[PDB]
């Protein structure tokens, strides 16, 4: 319960990662320990649940890791030889 | 399995070597760029996750009889055929 | 004179489709292009869904 | 197995596309795909459950659906690189998945599995695409996030992660929002709706076609099986088609105004999860990936980077019946009898009024009035005279494409008792 | 419990306020590979023991080396510098932030549950019937996922 709400705060704190961060690869890091409070919070759940939360959050592991390897590569693709990473730099699309 | 006392231990000794580390440390003061270093950095983080799962099947495999050992085999030769797309495609 | 008056009064009608028009650009307007902009309706969005439920 | 079929074909496909050369991959994932269409055609009416696995009748319809928006991307793309196939195949199953599981994190996987693939066909390598391929990744992540605190939530709130499950008080509530985020996000409607213009106006035209329509009803049919409470679907459903519709006037491009027009349509679609019918959010999006579909592949006989709206003026000259079917089209998702899009749409109306949302219902069809506006001022404009403008005018294989999909339109517009007697289980 | 709980949670909190606070972008991944070996720590301590090692070599070990192969790869720390700054959504981003906290918080208020469950220290030994059995069917699908990524991620670099 207590570890929960560390879960919880932390959520929050990485969605203020995102609001705050001004590059891409920084954004993506906070939504990454968005990604991992989730995971916190199913363990926690697990144990009160009984272990298949466990499974749950590994499975979420390797996905996670997935997204990185696309995201990543994609970061790396569209800013290589261009300028500074900093993500409003690509306002063309504008509504 | 093990008895908590022993992952406590794995931090102590933790704390013995680092504070050693510190030590030693104060005894001195007696184009292209990431394709390949990227690619076979990634793969390196695919290979773990592989493992990741092959050490619960390692573990209780026999018990899972040849129904789990079709799914580990199953699993390994989806992940080996993306191997085998990165190495086909090559890394260089 | 009534007859201006009616012209008038389609003239109004028209003004309302200029209404539209107008919140459907101010709408669109929303969407300036800036990736942390989206992310800050985002979050905003997900607040108010949220806020509505439980 | 649709599933093993897609399986199959994809695991396959990566490494015999070294062995082939593309156009012949192209061959191999267009007869994969029909492979999958046409085993769901012969088991309509199976149900068959496997583990977190279920194909009913919603699999069925919106996987069928989906599968149609890819046999009709690929068929466009002769562009050779057999992966931007092959990712198509991947994406493909991926959306099978999600609209075959109450497993939450199979869902999770199966949202992935599609929105990976997608992030990567976003790249005509052009600089606005790029864009597109980043805003559409970096909101996805964290649409993803969502959804998973969600799921695990869910997992909070009740000791299984399959939706069914009985559901508490606040924190179950809690859950089905922070899983409505995401789901809602994948569905682009509002207000997690912002990258949809972005990312339509920025991709590949083809490409922007086999999202719109398969990502969506992917999006539906999982939308379905989540309990989506009155409140928020009330919420959803009038800030998308507000947005919708009023933005969609202020659009000079055609790519872009068709995104906000399909923000407006997901919040008409959402009125049918009032009951969560599904035999009348199935026949809404048959018709809507019909009509939808054709716009995109004639909006791609034009450009494929992009397209401004003069460019669609004085086509029924140049092709009489590109011209016709895409007026059809415009018709059709105006909603305006005897045209299927409006059984669609008076379908998940029905579903509003039969749940008793009513101001929800009329506020609805108050912008759908307005979206009469632009609906009109293409299909219309399909007569004016002609800009100097691009066209390459298709292949029999595009031409009967678009002119059959079309006809099908007003076919059900006349006859919905053909397609409605069993959009249902299948009987 | 609470002795060590404390320290372990603050920890991770003042871990997590860095990696989202930290203008170095190595500093910043740094800090969340502090985070994740805390968070394999707690895992352990939460009796979800193989999970916690998986936490440390893939999270900690793996994951956060490629941020970090990324980064300095293109440029890190320095990509930051810019000055479009937005500072009026600092505190928006701060008051949302405490809004996406509030909420979760609201929502797990008033649980009382039992986290007693014999859940036999997360060892893969109890994991791995699981894991291929009930779970096989996710387990294989996210296998294809990891292939498709793979291909994804490779294809979206390839140059030439
Ligand atoms: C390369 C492409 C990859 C795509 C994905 C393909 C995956 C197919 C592999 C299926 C094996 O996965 C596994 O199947 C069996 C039966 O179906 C499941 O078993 C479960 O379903 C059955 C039937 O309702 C129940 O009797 C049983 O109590 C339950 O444990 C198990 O939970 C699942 O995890």
């Amino acid at each position: 319960m207590s570890y929960l709400l560390t879960s919880a705060l932390l959520f929050a704190l990485g969605v203020y990662g995102v609001l705050t961060r001004r590059t891409a690869i920084l954004v993506f890091l906070s939504i990454e320990l968005m990604l991992n409070a989730a995971n916190l919070s199913l363990v926690g759940f697990a144990r009160a649940y009984g272990l298949d939360g466990q499974v749950a959050a590994l499975m979420v592991i390797a996905v996670a890791a997935a997204e990185v390897a696309v995201g990543l590569g994609l970061i790396v693709a569209i800013f290589r030889h261009r300028e500074s990473t900093a993500v409003d730099d690509l306002s063309e699309l504008r509504g | 399995m093990a008895p908590i006392q022993e992952y406590v231990g794995t931090l102590i000794y933790v704390g013995v070597a680092l504070f050693i580390g510190v030590a030693a440390l104060l005894v001195g003061a007696l184009k292209r760029f990431p394709v390949h270093f990227y690619v076979v950095a990634m793969l390196f983080i695919l290979f773990d996750v592989e493992v990741a799962f092959l050490w619960p099947y390692a573990v209780s495999a026999g018990g899972l009889g040849l129904y789990g050992f079709l799914g580990v085999l199953a699993f390994t030769l989806l992940l080996f055929v993306g191997f085998l797309y990165e190495w086909w495609k090559g890394v260089m | 004179a009534l007859f201006y008056g009616d012209r008038g009064l389609l003239s109004g009608y028209f003004g309302l489709g200029g209404a539209a028009r107008s919140l459907g650009q101010g709408l669109a307007r929303l969407q300036t292009g800036y990736l942390r902009v989206y992310a800050l309706l985002f979050v905003l969005g997900a607040l108010l869904l949220l806020g509505v439920m439980r | 197995m649709t599933l093993a079929i897609l399986a199959v074909f994809s695991v396959a496909l990566t490494l015999l596309g070294f062995v082939l050369p593309p156009q012949g991959v192209k061959r191999a994932t267009l007869l994969g795909l029909a492979l999958a269409l046409a085993s769901l055609l012969l088991t309509w009416g199976k149900p068959f459950a496997f583990g977190p696995y279920a194909v009913d009748g919603v699999s069925q319809v919106f996987t069928l659906l989906a599968l149609l928006g890819a046999l009709w991307t690929v068929g466009l793309v002769r562009s050779g690189r057999f992966e931007f196939y092959l990712l198509v195949l991947y994406a493909a199953l991926g959306m099978h998945l999600l609209a075959s599981t109450r497993h939450l994190l199979l869902m999770l996987v199966a949202l992935e599995a599609l929105s990976l693939p997608l992030y990567a066909l976003a790249t005509w390598r052009r600089g606005q695409g790029l864009e597109a391929a980043l805003k559409y990744f970096l909101l996805g992540a964290l649409a993803a996030a969502f959804f998973l605190y969600g799921a695990a939530l869910f997992y909070g709130a009740t000791g299984s992660l399959v939706l069914g499950a009985p559901g508490e008080g606040p924190l179950y509530a809690l859950a089905l929002g922070l899983l409505l985020v995401g789901l809602g996000f994948k569905a682009a409607l509002a207000p997690f709706h912002f990258w949809t213009p972005d990312v339509y106006q920025g991709s590949p035209t083809p490409v922007v076609l086999f999202m719109a329509t398969s990502v969506k009803a992917a999006a539906f049919a999982a939308l379905l099986r989540v309990a989506a409470p009155p409140e928020a679907l009330a919420l959803l459903v009038a800030l998308s088609v507000v947005v919708g519709n009023l933005a969609a006037l202020a659009q000079k491009e055609a790519k872009r105004l068709l995104a906000y027009s399909s923000i407006a349509h997901a919040g008409y679609m959402a009125l049918a999860l009032y009951t969560g019918n599904a035999q009348a959010l199935g026949f809404y999006l048959l018709t809507y990936v019909l009509a939808t579909g054709l716009a995109f592949a004639v909006l791609s006989q034009i450009s494929p980077d992009r397209v401004p709206l003069e460019a669609l003026r004085g086509l029924y000259r140049k092709d009489p019946l590109l011209g016709l079917a895409f007026l059809v089209a415009m018709l059709s998702l105006l909603g305006l009898p005897p045209l299927a899009g409006f059984w669609g749409k008076y379908l998940a109306f029905a579903e509003a009024a039969r749940a008793g949302a009513w101001g929800v219902l009329v506020l609805a069809l108050v912008t759908s009035a307005v979206s009469a506006y632009y609906y009109l001022g293409l299909g219309l404009a399909v007569f004016a005279r002609p800009e100097e403008t691009p066209f390459r005018p298709g292949p029999p294989w595009a031409r009967a494409a678009v002119v059959a999909a079309g006809v099908l339109l007003l076919a059900l517009g006349l006859l919905p008792g053909l397609v409605l007697p069993a959009l249902a289980a299948g009987g | 419990m609470s002795l060590l709980e404390g320290l372990a949670l603050f920890l991770l909190l003042l871990s997590g306020v860095l990696v989202v606070t930290l203008r170095n972008a190595i500093h910043a991944a740094l800090a969340l590979i502090l985070n994740f070996l805390v968070l394999a720590g707690v895992y352990v301590a939460l009796d979800a023991r193989f999970l916690g090692f998986i936490q440390v070599i893939v999270y900690a070990g793996a994951i956060v080396v490629l941020f970090l192969f990324v980064i300095m790869l293109l440029f890190a720390a320095q990509g930051e510098i810019g000055f479009d700054p937005l500072v009026r959504s600092r505190p928006l981003a701060a008051l949302l932030a405490l809004g996406v906290a509030g909420i979760l918080a609201a929502g797990l208020w008033g649980l009382d549950l039992a986290f007693t469950q014999d859940l036999k220290g997360g060892l893969p030994q109890a994991l791995g019937p699981l894991l291929y059995g009930d779970w096989l069917f996710v387990l294989l699908a996210v296998g294809f996922l990891l292939m498709a990524a793979t291909v994804v991620a490779v294809a979206l670099v390839e140059p030439g």
